[PDB]
């Protein structure tokens, strides 16, 4: 079918390049994601500076290129501390250009318990269709 | 509810520095915007979502793909930038008749004053033909990306305006 090859082009040419986090009180980098956020076979990590942890405004950057055009872009993230739910977000770009590369930032606003079981799953769709799905796991320090 | 601001102008106008150094990020490392740049945060209580459309040539045809929905339009000069003055008073007024912008706020940024070379505001305001509208709520602003100078009395007014209607 013409639509499955249409949804095939469109996973092949979508790609998150990078994730960030900032200090949104001072606008500093905390820690920013190299590093295949879209290859497989890895669990993706976040190694952060603790103080993380004390601020009250905190920004998340994301940047991703799409090959393709799509009409209907959303996005779904949440992070979770093991089952339970710290942060859901959700945003809808609706149109996304071809051949273009995108950036969306949110502000959100102990330890030895959160490093290592913090993940934020970022689940991308055109419409319905599921187009990517990452996971990053944080380690505080 | 949720604020949408709607950030164009011409490719090098200083659209995404502003929208940076507004947050209080870093400008030293921008680059062309191959995209959108879109922002959501908490000013005054607001809760906005800003859009920042890359402006060159290629991208521009797809501005209108982003008009729905939007409570106000920021339109971003490069004040020392006599040469695109005319196409960028075009593609304003073109802006001006799109229904899916009509009762949207008008704020222009007349940016990059800190230039030598800047035209005033009433220059600029002059040559966008800015007097002749009346379809919207405008307000010219000059200011500097770079140095932070006249960036949240443009905002701060924009958003009052919006929230009065
Ligand atoms: N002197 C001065 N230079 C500025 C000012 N604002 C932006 N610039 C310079 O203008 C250039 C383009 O700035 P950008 O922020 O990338 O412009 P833009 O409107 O986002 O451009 P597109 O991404 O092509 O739409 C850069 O070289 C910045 O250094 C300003 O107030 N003063
Ligand atoms: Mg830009």
């Amino acid at each position: 079918s013409a639509k499955d090859e249409r949804a095939r082009e469109i996973l092949r040419g979508f790609k998150l390049n990078w994730m960030n986090l900032r200090d949104a009180e001072t606008g500093k980098i905390l820690w920013q994601g190299t590093e295949d956020l879209s290859v497989p076979g890895v669990e993706h990590e976040a190694r952060v500076p603790k103080k993380i942890l004390k601020c009250k405004a905190v920004s998340r950057e994301l940047n991703f290129s799409s090959t393709e055009q799509m009409e209907k872009f959303r996005l779904e993230q949440k992070v979770y501390f093991k089952g339970q739910c710290l942060e859901e977000w959700f945003f809808e770009f609706g149109f996304v250009i071809p051949n273009s590369t995108n950036t969306w930032q949110s502000l959100i606003e102990p330890a030895s318990v959160l490093t290592g079981n913090v993940i934020i799953e970022t689940k991308f769709f055109d419409d319905d269709l599921l187009v990517s799905t990452s996971r990053v796991r944080l380690f505080y320090v | 509810r949720e604020l949408r601001l709607l950030m164009l102008g011409l490719d090098n106008a200083g659209k995404t520095t502003i929208l940076k150094k507004f947050n209080g990020e870093d400008v030293d490392t921008i680059s062309p915007t191959l995209g959108f740049n879109i922002k959501t945060l908490e000013h005054r209580g607001f809760k906005l979502n800003i859009w920042d459309v890359g402006g060159q040539k290629s991208l521009r045809s797809y501005w209108r793909n982003y008009f729905e929905s939007t409570d106000g339009l920021i339109w971003v000069v490069d004040s020392a930038d006599r040469q695109r003055m005319q196409d960028c008073q075009r593609e304003l007024q073109s802006l001006l008749v799109e229904e899916r912008l009509a009762g949207a706020t008008l704020l222009i940024f007349a940016n990059k004053q800190d230039l030598p070379g800047a035209l005033s505001c009433n220059a600029i305001q002059e040559a966008l033909e800015l007097d002749s509208i009346r379809s919207h709520h405008w307000r010219i602003q000059g200011c500097s990306a770079v140095t932070g100078e006249d960036l949240l009395p443009g905002i701060d007014w924009l958003l009052d305006d919006i929230s009065s209607r």
